[PDB]
């Protein structure tokens, strides 16, 4: 049993949010079939038809402190953008990384992100950075290398 | 695997 979670992209602000309910359907002649969403943490003022198959997908993973090896330049990555009236998650890819050695603290890598929407590009923690879930992939890879 | 609080 493993548990899959989902997030959408609201057309608000082109941000991805965490789904906590899917409530209706609706179905088109021409396509692209629409989902109702409760977003988690959000009011029902706040629910949103979300086209399916573009603007929603399995959920982004906040990184443990060890899995910043899993996070490599020319990946697509969810990131928080954090600014003084706004702080939301979009997606970017990764330009580069800084790798240094960790701490008590956990994690003290750099990354230099560009996000796909503004073309702004920012240097972040890996706590503000989600991977996409199939890089889990790499890390399966990364534990089969350890010893027995 | 929490996310941070996002502030529309
Ligand atoms: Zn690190």
């Amino acid at each position: 049993s493993v548990s899959v979670e989902f997030e959408a992209k609201s057309a608000r602000d082109g941000a991805w949010y965490d789904v906590a309910a899917f409530l209706s359907h609706r179905l088109f002649e021409s396509g692209d079939p629409e989902v109702r969403v409760r977003f988690s943490g959000f009011g029902a003022e706040e629910d949103e038809w979300i086209n399916v198959r573009k603007c929603v997908r399995q959920r982004s993973l906040p990184c443990e402190a060890t899995e910043c090896v899993a996070v490599l330049p020319g990946d697509l990555i969810l990131c928080f953008q954090e600014g003084k009236d706004q702080a939301l998650y979009y997606d970017a890819h990764v330009l580069d990384a800084q790798r240094r050695r960790h701490d008590v603290g956990g994690c003290r890598c750099r990354f230099l992100v560009r996000y796909d929407h503004d073309s702004s590009e920012e240097i972040v923690p890996l706590r503000k950075v989600c991977r996409r879930p199939e890089t889990d992939y790499r890390l399966q890879i990364l534990h089969a290398a350890r010893a027995a | 695997r929490t996310k941070q609080t996002a502030r529309k």
